[PDB]
């Protein structure tokens, strides 16, 4: 159905939105500690997908930059997640004006 | 006896089939049956039904914060 | 009124049913599960004690309603189906009505005879032990001849299902020899020994005496038919033919849940049946004690006591490569679905061992899987036909 | 693709089905339509042959399938019911289904022998002519006193309806005799012959068996069951032990319409059937002939070609003022459902005189009624307890 | 910066609003055309969420398929894109409390 | 002497039995009640749960004897005449030996049909 849908939808971009928490993060610290980018850096290549279940592993070793990834859901959460609603039926509304011309362009072909 | 801890192992599977622990409970398996043993008996609103769950409750509750969770209970 | 009284604890030997109701705008709560305990029977009257609401959806409440045992006739699924719910859906003032659950008691459910066959008895006639089935679906020499090679890969049985009765092309005593010899010619070619599980359908039941007496004289295995387009009494006079023969066992918003539909097959009769909640009724048809889980659909509390397992069939689809999502939650008591038959058996085989050597065989099932086409060429095909779709977008 | 051929006409002997399709966002209406005639079966195979729209309604679409005549076995309605709607109810490629209709040719009709007893057939045993029927629904002593006082007052049988087996307080042959020796003191009291309807409905069929051989023994009138929670199957063991005693007649968005029901049922058995468009199928219980009414539901044509008629039953509730409503509706061949007996009969006997005059007696029913109180005093009674309400609000 | 990654998500969510497409897609022609069940997983290699490349391969055979695949995602991202606001809050509230604890 | 549990409340469903025993010298209370039963049946044992005594009587004792529900068949008072008291009127360690009550469990009662005609049907 659609809560099927909608509850699966709901964890996929969570665990984007703790991507451009840890991409954040990233930039951050190559400019404070270079040490501990170079060494978030190393963490991160390891492919362990699952953003919210990629924090808990964080807290295993390092309780602590954990927490300014979490920081952010409630403060980088709320300017690039709520702006969602109009900006995604305005590129829908574009991909109903990409696709449509290459209707045309095979019947112009056609032509 | 055999289908007690045919339960038991049946406790700890779900228990870690978990992704996430549960409130006040860690990896032991003393933790794992009185989990479902606490699990299962939020839902009587009862005093004298829930003491059923409550003395099995607190016959395998292995840390101190799994055992204040059995006592919210009583 | 008083038939909504919350002042009374359910008696140990009660009779003891839920409700999901949903009534009209305005109904109150107290009034719509009145409208249900005393137009279901007419001392001698159910009494709604207990009316719990439902959290975070569409203005459901749970009713519990608590008929007496003296009520029903002994022994009687068709009587329990309808002196329950015979015109209790004929309401205009509820918007919907399921029957989640019943509770029988322990003095009721011994009345019964139950299942003829369970988890212990079907392993005396049927060869395979601590490991599940396997059968797939299958003129009239032809169609003797496809049979002829399906079992031949590793299929414990087979299944002429979709319905074929005796056509003016196919008659019924013709499709019977044509898979009876061809059982005779994969017995001992492969070293264990298949059924082919054949319709019983026919108009009357006289002729469906002979659709079953023909089938089995001493000459065949254990062959089934359904419950739909029939019923619990038109299965009971060949459900009870099992109990000369032990010959028929497989069974093949607003309504009422399978759980419900399940407890009456069980009592009646069958040893694997067709279908947190998959997993909930698959607790019932195995289990002796099941403990009240209301995130499972179990609002109730009944031991078996004492009476034989049935076990499940699978109910996805075809399944070649996904086998090891269906051995965990199944478990070992169940029944699942010539080079495409010879992939099945091996797959299947396969898990099992690295079941018990401990590999967690839930985040790992793929590559045992993967280890396993390096000594069988037909799961070198299969592997590459189906899906290894992901999302990566973190 | 070739489950689709449009430039076809369906043949004289073909079987022919409808379907009020409603697919998925995106799905054609070419590809559903081979999504169900496909499906079904497996020169073998239906073909969807029209594919009609319908006017101002949620997307629909009428699918007109074909099989052929050789598809299926002679005499069998599980068969009909169950190769053709198989597995086509499980698709997620449509939000609903309905099948509104089937048209048997006229070379399969006449392989079944239908119902046991007519609209001629009837009479016989029964006493009642050119008039339609009455009948209300009823300790063990007790419960044979109040039936013992019901057919004293016109009720041409009574029901022993809701499901009344034998229960630990009334046993099941301590009220057989109770309600037969409640009719050898009514037959003659009141100069008509009267049954009491009376279940069978047992755990086995064994049972079952005891349950229609004591009835009938020679001891008692035509005597029904169900057919729900109970099959074509379990109803056709029974259905043919009126053919050698002539005892059991009654039968008691996304679905299967009730005309298909009924054409199941027909053929099956029974001579009284409970259930524009409620004008249809009771033109199809009664008719030889109907043409093509596409605004009734009757989307085929087949002549019935000389087999035996059914009657209806009322199914609106209680309608002791509402009497020349039903007469007008139902005709003359239909069944209908001490104080408050008397009023039945008076009030259904009435009206038939003035329908012979040639008064109006749709734009005139309850003056009819309320001449007849001038002799009857339970008339008095009723019409002042049913309903006067109005709207002159012009 | 703030506002580009908001830009930056809604290209990236558009992309997984396809999928659910293209699953209920796939979903559904498995017993419909079963001819039209095994040549989907042709196109769908690697990177199923495309929108127009498949399409422009698809040209030269038949390209139907696509203007059902926009159409799956009318009906989707047009009710979880109004309620999305609680949708993703509420989970956030559960990860803020099992990394808590 | 796991067929003595007097630490054990007997079940809804168990079969319940008594016994008026009387032992012989010097055998005591609690040996002689362990040899009622066990050597009745052979979880699946019954264990004798009381050992109230009698007052003003010689030397009698009550004993409580609780086997399971599974442990016979439906509808039978052959076996159940004959599984409870087959070899335990043998002993000679006891002087005297009674069967003074038996209680069926409401789960096992109504397997029974009973009397075809009673205080109604007669």
């Amino acid at each position: 159905n659609l809560k099927q849908i909608a509850k699966d939808t709901a964890k996929t971009l969570q665990s984007y939105l703790t991507y451009q928490a840890l991409m954040t993060v990233l930039a951050q610290l190559g400019e404070t500690n270079p040490p501990l980018a170079l060494w978030l850096h190393t963490f991160s290549v390891g492919k362990v997908q699952d953003g919210e279940a990629y924090v808990k592993e964080l807290f295993r070793e390092q309780p602590d930059l954990a927490l300014r990834i979490m920081t952010v859901r409630e403060h980088i959460a709320e300017e690039v997640a709520e702006f969602l609603p109009e900006m995604v039926r305005s590129g829908i509304q574009q991909a109903n004006m990409e696709q449509r011309r290459q209707h045309l362009e095979r019947m112009t072909h056609l032509s | 006896d055999a289908d007690e801890a045919r339960e038991i192992a049946k406790a700890i599977k779900d228990f870690s089939r978990f992704r996430i622990l549960p409130e006040g409970f860690s990896n032991h398996p003393g933790d794992a049956v009185a989990y479902q043993a606490w699990k299962l008996a939020r839902q009587y609103s009862d005093l004298q039904e829930r003491s059923r769950l409550i003395a099995r409750g607190l016959r395998f509750a292995h840390s101190e914060t799994a055992r204040k969770q059995i006592e919210q209970l009583l | 009124l008083t038939y909504y009284t919350p002042d009374y604890t359910p008696k140990d030997t009660d009779i003891l049913a839920a409700f999901r109701v949903t009534p009209q705008p305005g109904v109150p709560f107290e009034e719509a599960a009145a409208a249900v305990a005393a137009e279901s029977s007419t001392r001698y009257k159910g009494r709604c004690y207990d009316i719990e609401p439902v959290p975070g959806e569409d203005n459901q409440f749970i009713a519990y309603i608590a008929y007496p045992l003296d009520l029903f006739e002994e022994g009687s699924i068709t009587n329990v189906l309808t002196s329950i719910v015979g015109n209790v859906f004929g309401f205009k003032a509820l918007r919907a009505l399921r029957l989640e659950d019943i509770r029988f008691p322990v003095a009721y459910i011994k009345t019964f005879q139950g299942p003829p066959h369970g988890i212990q008895v079907e392993r005396d006639k049927l060869n395979k032990y601590g490991r599940p089935l396997l059968g797939c679906t299958i003129s009239a020499k032809n169609y003797g001849r496809a049979v002829y090679e399906c079992l031949r890969g590793g299929l414990d049985f087979t299944k002429d299902d979709e319905n074929i009765n005796s056509a003016p092309f196919q008659r019924w005593r013709d499709r019977f020899l044509f898979v009876a010899d061809a059982i005779t010619k994969a017995q001992a070619e492969t070293g264990e020994i298949k059924g082919h599980y054949l319709n019983v359908t026919a108009p009357t039941c006289e002729e469906m005496l002979k659709r079953a007496e023909y089938a089995k004289e001493l000459k065949q295995p254990i062959i089934m038919h359904d419950y739909l387009t029939a019923g619990f009494t038109a299965n009971t006079t060949l459900a009870r033919w099992c109990r000369d023969n032990g010959v028929l066992l497989h069974i093949h918003n607003h309504g009422i849940h399978f759980r419900v539909l399940a407890k009456a097959l069980r009592l009646s009769g069958g040893d694997h049946i067709h279908t947190g909640i998959t997993m909930g009724f698959v607790d019932l048809l195995r289990e002796n004690y099941v403990e009240q889980d209301k995130s499972r659909g179990i609002y109730f509390t009944q031991d078996w006591a004492s009476l034989p397992g049935v076990m499940a069939v699978a109910s996805g689809g075809i399944h070649v490569w996904h086998m090891p999502a269906l051995v965990e939650i199944f478990g070992d008591d169940s029944v699942l679905q010539a080079p495409g038959a010879t992939a099945n058996r091996v797959a299947l085989e396969a898990c099992v061992q690295a079941r018990n050597e401990g590999r967690n065989l839930a985040r790992e099932g793929n590559d045992v899987i993967r280890e396993a086409a390096k000594w069988s060429p037909e799961l070198a095909v299969a592997c590459e036909l189906w899906k290894e779709i992901k999302f990566e977008f973190e």
